[PDB]
């Protein structure tokens, strides 16, 4: 089937068929462009017209431009022949490296997993950063989100969790860039040559790319999530191997629908997101789920509209993950780093019948006198201070030095926190900080604490804080 | 806080 | 005569103080209700607009 | 044949326009050529917005839509105890399929006015913070509300645990089916959440329907009226049955979805005009039915997820006013080790103690009064530098009776075993025992008491209250108890 | 006429008529279903073709189904006959106690009273209530805000004023209940029977209820306040009579607006509120007026959202009110029943002017002594409650006095807490506080001056007490 | 051009906002729905596009580089504005000013809190990293400890010499316009307040010290500062001269 | 515009152009915009708006064949300076004065707000550094006694350090010193026009900055003309 390009405003298209309309989902390779333009249908208008939207860009595009019916939805190549190559949306290789020769591809929209195909194992998962292993601890194969807002350390804090967990990881990788800067796929591709995740001579890559950055059309950054979990999907049914499947940021697949929502004439919901925000989300994240043929360790990093929780994107986000790690800006600007708020970071895994139950008390204990601090701090804010029982005095000290205890120098953010990078046991974890709260390091400074390793390094540092 | 009573007895102690 | 100065400068003290608070909170929550309203009004009339435009 | 039969003019974001299907009526549903349903939610003068109940991808221009002729209706039965169903009923744990002997349908007016009766019989949720200060009965709608990971779920959840007892003994009067109704929450949480109740042993009757956010809106929208009528079914059968709607803010969210793009008129938050009617006519369907009409009840706890702690928002403010109580969650004293964070001094029960065992009501009203006081002074608590001892008793009896009111998760306790821990702190055998240490007593007494004290626990049961024997009884428990506590 | 269905949108139905085409506000009744659903137009849509909104659920609606044009408005059934019975929004009995046998039916929709026929005297409806008569007269034919909850005897202040209204003026009651909850609906039907406001065996029924259950579309809820107004109408036009109209609640009375708005396309104004909110609380607030024949004083429940009072919502109610009775829970708690708050609770006619000057003095230094003794509240349990002056400790004295004498025994508790409920007049009323003030009774027990109905009565409960 | 062409570029938007507001009006005039506060929905990709071009070419490709400076006016200090927020999730970083600060004599009113760089020391010289390096996160601290301690908290030493340095280095990086300083001469006047030899100066006296010690240097000891600008980087002798020349300096000045 | 054109170019006189309210000039677009059939922008303001203010404002403007000084007063509606209005027309001024309703509820007349209005002309080498010097002093202080006003509204002025004491009494003096009697408002200020020249403003300010004046009654500095008065008014009180 041929069908014409009738109408064309930004990169929503409109093509029309003589005969044989093409089904929805289905892509159209537009005829006459030195670059494959491809058109994914999302609407039949009528009058053997369809809508569609645009996975490049339509400049250039002239209204009678044919239009030709793939007759299958946007396929790309899936298997160990897309490890250490970067994918493009459509599957095209924009490594530079040639073709992916892949034996078959898959088509990027797919069903989710059935009811009875969901697993209920949980294990905790030691990515070694201190606030999070203590209270929100990651499990071994469930979906993780980095809630943050512009400046707090989402990318940063996605990227140590690559360096750790990726790197020391018994199978493949994919990451998919959707809607992020250019330059940060640049830099995570060298780094991780360097790392040797990606051999660009024998193959012993183990992460695959996907990118569809912030110069990409709205069309684009909609679809590289699904490109890249399509990737994950495949190592983690047709394979059964233990996937991980890093995005950042998948807020940018529900700010492109919004985009081109108003071209596709819809009409404007709560702070203007388009009315298919939860359903274009619950059909998408729901394929991002373990079953029992393969177990997939999400990590994605959603991004908070003007830090605003509320707002209808990451808001509804919540609800589709198993671990939340929220930032926070206050927190990043007092020093702590990464800047998770203890008081709004929660895992499914937090049960003392999974942690186990000192684990859980030491969690525990550590957000009470933290929240206890944030009820005090209001109370005396321009009121004085000496006037607060010995208890009231000793949990301001002892949360203020956990506040500072919390922050852990990375590795990825050494050029930013000018300190070597350390990773702390989760049994060291539990140890500094259950003697925090016994107060037996109630001699030592708060900025003994403030950015270290293992309490070893904070006592050592105390002595060494000589003067 | 205890009004002034601090401050006008001390500009005055000294 | 230290104590009694004491506590009566500082009862006089508190008590306009919690007097000046309560009237700041009173000015905030009237505020706070302008803003809610005004919200409110703002998102909608975006909706209209973006309805009234297809 | 534009009569029985029409052609779909445009296909896109679940509407079909579907051209013909003049005989059609409204909310009937349709089969698409792809042998998809739908439900003609618009009946316009050229065209029959159908709403797609899935992947519109099997619709295209020219797809011949026909009338099934049957409305949405569901399955009911006792057949659907320990069973996952969809919306539509359809099971979905794959353990074969439902004996679907009795159907009733999803839409049907709530029962009159008069077929009702006063709410009298408790609905133990097995809370002690709920049972003793916010009384839920049989034939009420209670609300739970809060912000995310409050505890929401939590409370629903051990409510439908501690209805086991009842459910095990042989007081039919008491046996109450409890039917669980997910909407857009993800099948990973729900698995988890069947697999707890199956781990507790609860799902034996329990039936469980959900919509997940893979589900189309329409189908979102149907699954808690489709749980309903799933209870109405034991409700009219003078059978007791309980319903949770988890959550109706999700559901309202999708049911958003379908008539923006239905083009209908949004108003605040771009919610329909209709959004309100939408959960009241649901939540108006639970009542208590009179012995004429069979005697049951079905009782629901909808769910509603604030943001930032706003109730004055849209949906909030309907279902807040649709119901009969609201059970406020507060992030805050979950972190300050408020375990369940239920606000009791918001949280509110317009049935009260109507809805009240004898034996809680005793114990309830003293706790409740010195709690207020608490609160009253609350604030001076933190800066007592120089208090009267009456204020500080205030504070001393306050932080005891909170943290009584503290109960671990999975673990709902009888109502004699609940007014047995109230009894110790609201008599003061707690005020001089450190705030910190009141936890582990009340793990120490309770255990206590139910293993060489079952007749006492029992005793109080059968006098339905706390006669003088067992209140001198106890005194002589808990002050030999306290000194064996501190020695 | 007969119409045909063209289009169903929700509860927007749009019938189209060859011959006939029904006037705006007119009824229309579609044919083919067994509950009687009821269009009402509220626009020409042109081509012969009218907008209704439906009464109730519009599932099963065919195109081309027939429709009645009742070339009316929504009749109701109205009379005498209408008391003790539950009516629906349409006139459809509901209680399942068989037809209203009436012989006069009335329109819902009817314009208010012409200029002329406003009454230019303010008079107050003396209640019988000391708290109410004395701070806050209800302004006889205004409408009165009642603020309150639940669990404050807010239902039991409702049976008294109907009560004490009909047994002190002839006036029956009408309770017109907007968004009403199936299940206090039948325990309201259930408790006014138990009071004797409604009764199924004699007619001493002195109420007459309509419903608009939550379960009812926007429109259904948004005119039953009309209907009962209309039950109303009737006594007040026809028997010359002072009736009661009460509003439960008003708010959603304009939230239906807003809602039925909204449907019908109207573009939302300020917090989304129907644009015309100003005539649609005007037109229906309107009818309740004062004319050369009866009165109707409506005492409509008032819900304040977001605690914001200057939202538009309870801003346009405000400028409705005469008076307000706020039903506060901590005077409750005192034992003080009625629960009404006597520094919140104020009125427009307690004016010197209307009310008389010997009456604004007395309610004012019965304000003013509550006031003051509240001042001293503080003072009380910190310099110790003897370091006042003798004048600090005859105002706490008496205003404790007064504040004990603002309870009286309701009518309604007779069937509850065995004691005869008590009618003071206007004039006894003054004239108690008015001794207590002078302090004629500065030797008898505060506790003489509680739950008592005349100061006399209190007297004699002080000799009792010894 | 310049960029593919190995050469470096720099380009300053002035002012991005003011770019924004003619595109809604192009596009709604175009009868394309409004969006939030009337933008477009495609007004992130407006910037997103734009700033994207931006960026440093590898040598096989010239190795040549743009720079993008974008600026952007905040209404009523309100950065949940629509298009504040876009520009600061596509930029690497923001310099946020601040009217307060100015009038409170911090000028450039630079918030040092509300500014990051999303690239660090991988844009300094060692030099600058030497003096540089973490001075940003002891500031943030400093500020949070002077914020908590706006009082006599009973201060320790290390909380004290926490903020004594602060305000020290708080006014060392107070500068005019028009006088853009060198690499060299700024780890200088930066070196003498991050290693602390003027800890015991008034503050306000450090105004003009940075004054006289950049003449003094700039001077004399052009050598030493000439060095630092061709090793990029402060050597052993460097540190050691450095050290004694403000020590004495210094000395001298509190005459 | 077009009259003041003339004058400039054709008669390269200097032309003093005063308009009263240019606000209204977008206002009045608003109204019309509406009916000229296009979709409202933010505010329901005109989508032209910028463009409007733009093409109008540009015209209004000194060239090298003629100046124009141009007096434009701001309607700023529901005193919102963030409205599409004034906003969009700040960059368009070289000077702007930026009323306060706060400001003149205390009294303080003319009603200018010192640490919003600005002016580009506000430069060392040309206003000279003795005015920039003390420009900056006065707005520091006022600035610092802002900060300050907070837990004054709570804790009063009495948990304050005599420092903050000094700045807050001097900042109060320096509020009032600003405040100067208008001839065309001498019906309502109840004071004869004072005019004061640049040369006794300066000095005015260093002299209260320097201290030289901490022991007058701030009302001293209330609608006065050169220092001059403050002080002799400030005898007159005794
Ligand atoms: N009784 C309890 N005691 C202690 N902790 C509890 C209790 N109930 C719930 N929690 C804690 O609260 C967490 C959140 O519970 P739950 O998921 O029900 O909250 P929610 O607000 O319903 O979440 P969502 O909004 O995602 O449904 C649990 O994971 C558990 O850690
Ligand atoms: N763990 C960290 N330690 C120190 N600085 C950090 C850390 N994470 C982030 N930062 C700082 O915050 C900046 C922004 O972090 P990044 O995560 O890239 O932003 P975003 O969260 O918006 O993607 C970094 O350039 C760095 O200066
Ligand atoms: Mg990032
Ligand atoms: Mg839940």
């Amino acid at each position: 089937t041929t069908g014409r390009i009738v109408a064309v405003i930004g990169a929503v298209v409109d093509v029309q068929f003589d005969e044989g309309l093409p089904p929805i989902l289905n892509a159209l390779e537009v005829q006459g462009r030195e670059t494959r333009l491809v058109l994914e249908v999302a609407q039949h208008l009528g009058e053997s017209t369809v809508r569609t939207i645009a996975m490049d860009g339509t400049e250039g595009l002239v209204r009678g431009q044919k239009v030709l019916d793939s007759g299958a939805p946007i396929r790309i190549p899936v298997g160990p022949e897309t490890l250490g190559r970067i994918m493009n949306v459509i599957g095209e290789p924009i490594d530079e490296r040639g073709p992916i020769k892949t034996k078959q591809f898959a088509a990027i929209h797919a069903e989710a997993p059935e009811f009875v195909e969901m697993s209920v194992e949980q294990e905790i998962l030691v990515t070694g950063i201190k606030v999070v292993d203590l209270l929100a601890p990651y499990a071994k194969g469930g979906k993780i989100g980095l809630f943050g807002g512009a400046g707090v350390g989402k990318t940063v804090l996605i990227m140590e969790l690559i360096n750790n967990v990726a790197k020391a990881h018994g199978g493949y990788s994919v990451f998919a860039g959707v809607g992020e800067r250019t330059r940060e796929g640049n830099d995570l591709y060298h780094e991780m040559i360097e790392s040797g995740v990606i051999n660009l001579k024998d193959a012993t890559s183990k992460v695959a790319l996907v990118y569809g950055q912030m110069n990409e059309p709205p069309g684009a950054r909609a679809r590289v999530a699904l490109t890249g979990l399509t990737v994950a999907e495949y190592f983690r049914d047709q394979e059964g191997q233990d996937v991980l499947l890093f995005i950042d940021n998948i807020f940018r697949f529900t700010q492109a629908g919004s985009e081109v929502s108003a071209l596709l004439g819809r009409i404007p919901s709560a702070v203007g997101y388009q009315p298919t925000l939860a359903t274009d989300m619950g059909t998408m994240q729901e394929r991002i789920t373990t079953t029992k043929k393969g177990s997939i360790t999400s990590v994605q990093a959603i991004y908070v509209p003007a830090d605003d929780l509320t707002d209808p994107a990451p808001a509804t986000t919540f609800a589709h993950l198993d671990a939340t790690t929220v930032l926070s800006r206050a927190i990043a600007e007092l020093g702590i780093y990464p800047a998770v708020d203890p008081l709004d970071s929660t895992s499914r895994i937090m049960d003392p019948n999974i942690v186990g139950s000192e684990h859980y008390d030491v969690a525990r204990g550590v957000q009470k006198i933290l929240q206890d601090y944030k009820s005090l701090q209001d109370i005396i804010a321009i009121l004085g201070m000496d006037e607060l029982s010995e208890e009231d005095k000793l949990t301001v000290s002892r949360a203020r030095k956990i506040q500072r205890f919390l922050s852990q120098p990375f590795q990825v953010a050494e050029v930013f926190t000018g300190h070597l990078g350390k990773l702390v046991p989760l049994k060291e974890t539990i140890k500094g900080f259950q003697q925090i709260l016994a107060g037996e390091y109630d001699h030592l400074p708060e900025q003994a604490f403030y950015m270290v390793g293992p309490i070893e390094e904070a006592v050592a540092k105390a002595d060494k804080l000589a003067e | 806080l205890c009004g002034a009573i601090h401050s006008s007895v001390a500009k005055q102690m000294k | 005569e230290s104590t009694t100065s004491e506590q009566s400068a500082r009862m006089t003290a508190m008590d306009n103080a919690s007097k000046n608070a309560s009237e700041m909170i009173d000015k905030l929550t009237l505020t706070f209700n302008r803003t809610r309203q005004a919200v409110i009004t703002k998102e909608l009339i975006e909706i209209i607009s973006g309805a009234a435009a297809l | 044949d534009l009569e029985e039969t029409g052609r779909v003019l445009s296909i896109g974001d679940g509407i079909a326009r579907v051209h013909g299907l003049r005989n059609v009526q409204a909310e009937e549903m349709v089969e698409f050529s792809s042998g998809l349903k739908g439900m003609s939610l618009n009946l316009e003068p050229d065209n029959v917005g159908v709403v797609v109940f899935g992947n519109d991808k099997l619709i295209k221009e020219g797809d011949i839509v026909k009338r099934t002729g049957a409305i949405v209706d569901v399955p009911v039965g006792e057949e659907l105890l320990g069973r996952v169903v969809d919306a539509l009923g359809n099971a979905i744990d794959g353990k074969g399929p439902i004996g679907s002997k009795a159907r009733r349908r999803v839409g049907l007016k709530a029962p009159g006015i008069i077929p009702r009766i006063s709410v009298r019989e408790p609905m133990q949720t097995g809370i002690k913070a709920v049972d003793s200060l916010v009384p839920i009965g049989r034939g009420q709608r209670e609300l739970i509300i809060g912000d995310r990971q409050t505890g929401k779920t939590s409370i629903a959840i051990d409510t439908i645990i501690n209805q086991k007892r009842f459910n095990d003994g042989t007081d039919e009067k008491k046996k109450l089916y409890c039917i669980y109704v997910a909407i857009g929450q993800k099948r990973s949480t729900v698995a988890q959440l069947v697999k707890r109740l199956t781990d507790a042993d609860a799902m034996k009757y329990t039936i469980v329907v959900s919509a997940t956010a893979s589900d189309a809106a329409p189908l979102q929208y149907l699954a808690p009226y489709s749980g309903c009528s799933m209870g109405e079914y034991f409700r009219d059968n003078g059978k007791h049955a309980l319903i949770i709607y988890d959550d109706l803010s999700k559901q309202a969210v999708a049911y958003r979805q379908m008539s923006l793009l239905l083009r209908r008129p949004p108003g605040r938050e771009a919610y329909p005009g209709d959004v309100f009617y939408l959960h009241s006519r649901l939540l108006e369907r639970a009542a208590k039915m009179n012995d004429a009409f069979g005697g049951g009840s079905l009782t629901a706890l909808p769910v509603i997820e604030t943001q930032a702690g706003d109730v004055s928002a849209y949906i909030p403010t309907n279902v807040i006013s649709i119901t009969d109580g609201q059970i406020f969650l507060e992030t805050e004293l979950f972190y300050k080790g408020i375990r369940p964070a239920i606000n009791v001094g918001l949280s509110v029960s317009r049935v009260g103690s109507a809805a009240q065992t004898r034996a809680m009501k005793q114990v309830a009203g003293t706790m409740k009064l010195e709690l207020a006081q608490y609160r009253e002074v609350a604030a001076f608590a933190q800066f007592g530098s120089d208090l009267d001892a009456a204020t500080q008793q205030l504070l001393s009896r306050g932080v005891r009776l909170t943290e009584l009111l503290k109960q671990g998760q999975y673990s709902p306790m009888a109502i004699e075993e609940q007014v047995a821990v109230i009894y110790a702190g609201v008599r003061g055998y707690l005020d001089k025992l450190e705030p910190s240490k009141i936890t582990k007593f009340e793990n120490a007494f309770l255990s206590h008491v139910i293993s060489q004290h079952q007749a006492l626990l029992g005793k109080i049961r059968t006098d339905g209250k706390i006669s003088e024997e067992s209140d001198a009884k106890l005194k002589e428990i808990v002050t030999n108890f306290l000194a064996g506590f501190e020695a």
